[PDB]
């Protein structure tokens, strides 16, 4: 895999830890610039616990590399994503994915 | 959207200062943010036009323009050589914010309706002297020079000294002292030689102009006199300014005429000379720069300096008459700007066809806040956006800029509007007629006719439709507020006619007519082209092939045609790491495919551009070359030198045939047809040409993930043009696998139906957003510069094309 | 003017006068404007003077305009028109059932001194029989 | 790549000062510029 663009600065000191819930703000393309998903689009944050491996390895590492009240830019691997197998329907297989990640907040 | 390094890297946030520099001699761009420099430029970029500041945006956000000067305070030094942008204001024109382009504007009773603007050309500041070195200067008009340029300098001495300059050693606005200000004979050399070329320059242009100056009366030389001047305009030196006095001269209109046409070409010749000399424009005077506020081509100066000039040039003229030179003013001559073309000049828009009214009695407004060349009428759905309103059947307009009304033509009608006048356009379909008022009176035709159209049949219906021309506005009010229209309860009300939109609960949605070229299938009946869809024989591959339906006669329309085929062929995301009998293995694992254009005998490859174009191709270039083509090279560096990348960018990939036509069959017809093959590599993002089976030194290189159509721009010069071969060369495949993934590893060619040619079309119908973005500018302050606000969200619901990328 | 009109209507010899006088002096209609029937000046000095005689009456009263019209092709005496018009007030249109009628209503009312019309019902049988008069002797008139 | 796709996107629209510069043999205008941009206030995500 995962490499880390800052779109914007975040406070810096502040990073997740393992089993500490983080609440983002996601928009995912494709790498050709297709756009797949997005939790503004809902108007509710996603929110996942670091460790529980709820989400795929990208977003583990990329999140927990990112500071609280960051805005990053995250390209994932297949490997490090749904990979081989894919998302049926929504991620082709072997595709690369690029997201554009908001850390609000640690609870 | 390419990255670029830079010291703490981050989006556009507050507090952020972005510094723009343009280089025009390079080219190139450049930025820097915050002060620090921004690693990358764009460079060779195309300078057919003139470049402005410009920042886009979506709602929701605040900057302000700092322009220097007064007009913005800077906050980092410009770069040594760059002038700030303030200085580029025009002399006529006072420095404000403005839209791009905009047809829809904000207005006190409603929005208007803006026809397209008049954009001025980077060659529109080169001045353009005529050529008078050939006229050789007849001695009796050398002799008058000679008088001349002292009667000039008298007549300058006498203005400066009116408006208070005085003598002195040097030259200092605040100081109000002048060097010049002497005795003519007195006057330093350099001037003085220059007064006399400009004194000489005045007769040589009267004599090329085609004006004809001959002495009449030598008495009057003898008979003319200076006249005496007060010891106020006595000079400090004792220099006396001494214009011969021309009380009894009198000017022909003529003659007034030839003088605007004498100041524009002194000017334009001063001009010249001090853009030779090295000197250039600047809103604010620096001499010591060599930048002058008047610099400028005559037609760009400001009126108060034309009146001077011409001022000057008639004094001038009326000493030749008191000399007694007979001068006889030229006939004018016919001349035609041409500028574009007419159809799709002016904008129209209409109701949308969902609109459209079969029955009934129904009345709509039109305030035409220019007096400028507008139409007012009622069309037909399937009005076509390139035809102007009227010329065809299918809308029955007013165009009361002459008096005119249109369909089928035009006919003397009614009479011209002035500014603010309201023109109501009513259509009775119970009896098929069209009526027209001004502001409330019913134009009537020179039969004395009330009805300005007859014998009307309904047909599919009729929608309210206005043209607005070049500079041009209008306000539309179809009526869904009833007390707003202004004239209808004087005509219309008592008639039985109701307004358009007045029972409608929301705004009519209109539709105007985009003037951005967009390529759209040939018309299967189109009375000029014609393309043919050839199955591929034993010898020949499938083809689709263009003929003139129309060549060689009456009617007949010439002109660049652009084509394209509909499906694109799209570049790998990954690109690779660093008998006449196909082989099994080579075949099936290559990744170069190949496509041919025939250029068909009597045809001129001369005329024949043949390559590929990206989805972004919008140019209708009736004056088309490869010179024409987009193209610029944006440059990443390290933060000293070391160029990291170089990437060129284009819309238009294609070979001329004139490169591969023989010098020696140059300049006769060929009998021999031209085939020019073109081979992708979607693997390594390579393009390469062969024209009759020769490579050709041309080669392009294209980034990962880029759509490419076929494409082929062609002046017809005979009645068979091209043909687009689909067909493929041993170990490379065709053009069909590479464009269907079901035919991905089929090597036998296919045209398969979807694949057709597309032509680009001029102008093409696009709706009007109901609601706009408001956006506030305003000058802040002397020192915070000019501010853009826009704080509203709005958004749109985009359907996209995935194979046009649109 | 009306009035005019209606007897030019009436009477057969008030037109072969008219279309004499006209042709034995040459007259220019048009040039007047600015012979058949339209170019009369009788009929066109009328058919611009009617939208006055239409505003004064209420859009309301397009129903009964229309009943004092189907009268007058009965052929009944104005008197008599009158009478019906008297007794029938009640049908006059109802504004509520029409949405063009509300339309009209609003210009009506937005007009100064409008409001005060339609407040009598003598008032309004006199408008309404005087333009129903008029509109259907302009009728037989356009009528070949 | 084939059904129509679609989406919600924001309006964009372009503001400049009448201000044009350009590059001609013989021209009158000078050839090097420079202006500056000042963000006041920005908001990341006003809409999705
Ligand atoms: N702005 C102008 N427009 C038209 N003609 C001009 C202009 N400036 C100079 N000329 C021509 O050149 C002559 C100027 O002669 P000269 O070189 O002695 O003037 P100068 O003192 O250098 O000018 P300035 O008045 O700008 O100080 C004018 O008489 C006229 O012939």
């Amino acid at each position: 895999g995962v490499q880390v663009e800052t779109i914007s600065p975040g406070d810096g000191r502040t990073f997740p830890k393992r089993g500490q819930t983080c609440v983002v703000h996601y928009t995912g393309m494709l790498e050709d610039g297709k756009k797949f998903d997005s939790s503004r689009d809902r108007n509710k944050p996603f929110k996942f616990t670091l460790g529980k491996q709820e989400v795929i390895r990208g977003w583990e590492e990329g999140v927990a590399q990112m500071s609280v009240g960051q805005r990053a830019k995250l390209i994932i691997s297949s490997d490090y994503a749904y990979g081989a197998t894919g998302h049926p329907g929504i991620i082709p297989p072997h595709a690369t994915l690029v997201f554009d990640v908001e850390l609000l907040k640690l609870e | 959207a390419r990255p670029v390094t830079s010291p703490g890297q981050h989006l556009l946030a507050p507090e952020d200062v972005v510094s723009c520099c343009l280089d025009l001699s390079v080219p190139s761009i450049s930025f820097r943010i915050n002060g620090c420099p921004v690693q990358g430029v764009f460079e060779s970029f195309n300078l057919d036009g003139l470049f402005f500041p410009v920042v886009s945006f979506s709602a929701g956000i605040k900057v302000r323009f700092l322009l220097g000067g007064r007009h913005g305070e800077f906050k980092f030094l410009p770069p040594p050589g760059y002038a700030p942008c303030h200085e580029a204001v025009l002399p006529r024109e006072r420095l404000h914010l403005q839209p791009i382009k905009e047809y829809r504007r904000e207005g006190p009773r409603g929005p208007h309706l803006v026809g397209p603007s008049r954009c001025l050309s980077h060659l529109d500041f080169v001045p353009c002297p005529v050529d008078t070195i050939q006229i050789v200067l007849p001695p009796h008009l050398e002799r008058i020079r000679e008088k001349l340029a002292e009667n000039i300098h008298e007549l300058w001495a006498l203005t400066r000294i009116e408006q208070g300059w005085t003598y002195g050693p040097v030259r200092d606005d605040n100081k109000r002292l002048h060097p010049c200000l002497v005795n003519f004979h007195s006057l330093p050399e350099p001037e003085r030689n220059y007064n006399l070329q400009m004194s000489g320059e005045t007769l040589k242009t009267l004599l090329a102009l085609g004006c004809h100056v001959g002495m009449a009366d030598e008495k009057a030389e003898d008979n003319l006199k200076k006249t005496k001047l007060p010891k106020t305009y006595m000079m400090s030196n004792g220099y006396k300014p001494a214009p011969l006095d021309l009380s009894h001269v009198r000017l022909t209109p003529a003659q007034t005429t030839l003088v605007d046409r004498l100041a524009e070409n002194g000017h334009n010749v001063w001009a010249r000379d001090r853009v030779a000399q090295g000197w250039s424009y600047s809103a604010v005077q620096d001499i010591p720069a060599r930048r002058n506020p008047r610099l400028v081509p005559y037609r760009l100066l400001d009126e108060a300096t034309k009146r001077s000039n011409r001022d000057s040039l008639c004094q001038a003229v009326r000493t030749l008459l008191g000399y007694g030179y007979n001068i006889e003013p030229p006939d004018q001559e016919p001349s035609q700007v041409d500028s574009q073309s007419r159809g799709d000049r002016a904008r129209i828009f209409r109701a949308e066809k969902s609109y459209a009214v079969q029955s009934g009695r129904w009345y709509f407004e039109f305030e035409a806040v220019t007096t400028g060349e507008m139409r007012v009428g009622w069309a037909r759905p399937e009005l076509r956006p390139d035809v102007e309103l009227g010329a065809d059947d299918l809308a029955y307009v007013f165009n009361g800029h002459r008096g005119q009304r249109w369909h089928l033509g035009s006919e003397p009608f009614g009479r011209p509007w002035q500014s603010g006048d309201v023109v109501g356009c009513m259509i009775d379909l119970t009896e098929n007629t069209i009526i027209f008022t001004l502001n409330g009176e019913v134009l009537m035709s020179d039969s004395g006719s009330e009805t300005a159209f007859r014998d009307i049949e309904i047909g599919d219906g009729f929608l309210p439709v206005c043209s607005l021309g070049p500079g041009q506005v209008g306000h539309l009010n179809l009526g869904q507020d009833v007390s707003s229209l202004r004239f209808f309860a004087i005509c219309g009300l008592q008639e039985g006619f109701e307004p358009f939109a007045i029972n409608m609960q929301r705004p009519v949605t209109t539709w105007f007519s985009k003037s951005l070229p967009q390529f759209e299938p040939v018309p299967l009946e189109h009375p000029h082209y014609e393309v043919a869809r050839m199955d591929g024989t034993v010898d020949t591959p499938p083809c689709l092939r263009l003929t003139h339906r129309t060549w060689g006669s009456q009617n007949s329309l010439v002109e660049m045609l652009f084509l394209r085929l509909s499906l694109p062929v799209q570049f790998h995301q990954h690109f690779r790491c660093t008998d006449n009998r196909d082989d099994p293995e080579i075949i099936l694992n290559t990744t170069t495919y190949y496509y041919s254009v025939r250029v068909f005998a009597g045809q001129e490859p001369s005329c024949v551009w043949v390559g590929w174009v990206t989805p972004d191709y919008h140019q209708h270039d009736m004056s088309f070359d490869l010179s024409k083509v987009r193209a610029v090279t944006v440059t990443m560096g390290d933060e000293q030198g070391n160029v990291h990348s170089s990437l060129k960018c284009s819309n238009c990939y294609m070979v001329w045939g004139g490169d591969f036509v023989s010098p020696g069959q140059q300049g006769r017809i060929s009998h021999t047809d031209l085939v020019i093959g073109c081979l992708v590599d979607l693997a390594t993002g390579l393009m390469t040409f062969t024209a009759n089976g020769k490579e050709s030194n041309t080669f392009f290189q294209v980034e990962p993930n880029t759509k490419l159509f076929p494409a082929v721009f062609v002046l017809p010069t005979h009645q068979n043009v091209v043909q687009f071969e689909l067909g493929k060369q041993k170990n490379i495949m065709p053009l069909s696998a590479a464009m269907f993934l079901s035919e991905r590893k089929n090597p036998a060619p296919q045209c398969p139906p979807r694949l057709e040619v597309q032509m680009l079309m001029p102008v093409s119908w696009s709706r009007m957003p109901n609601h706009f973005l408001q956006v506030d500018t305003r000058r802040a302050g002397e020192r915070l510069g000019w501010a853009v606000q826009c704080q509203e969200p709005l958004m749109m619901m985009a359907l996209h094309i995935p194979e046009e990328n649109r | 003017v009306g009035e005019i009109f209606i007897y030019w209507s009436k009477s057969h010899n008030f037109k072969r006068e008219e279309q004499n006088f006209v042709v034995q002096n040459e007259i220019n209609n048009m040039s007047f404007l600015t012979y058949s029937v339209q170019t009369s000046l009788i009929v066109a000095t009328l058919k611009k003077m009617l939208p006055i005689g239409l505003n004064m009456c209420a859009p309301t009263d397009q129903d009964l305009i229309v009943l004092a019209k189907a009268r007058y092709a009965l052929k009944d005496t104005d008197e008599e028109v009158r009478e019906f018009l008297q007794n029938n007030l009640n049908l006059q249109g109802k504004v509520e059932g029409s949405p063009s009628l509300r339309w009209q209503m609003a210009l009506y009312r937005g007009v100064p001194g409008r409001e005060e019309d339609a407040d009598d019902p003598e008032k309004i049988v006199r408008r309404v029989q005087e333009v129903s008069a008029v509109l259907y002797h302009l009728d037989q008139t356009e009528h070949p | 790549e084939l059904l129509l796709q679609t989406n919600l996107i924001n309006y964009v629209t372009s503001i400049r000062p009448n201000i044009f510069v350009g590059r001609a043999e013989g021209s009158t205008q000078y050839g090097k510029w420079y202006f500056e941009v000042m963000v006041d206030e920005v908001a990341p995500f006003l809409t999705a």
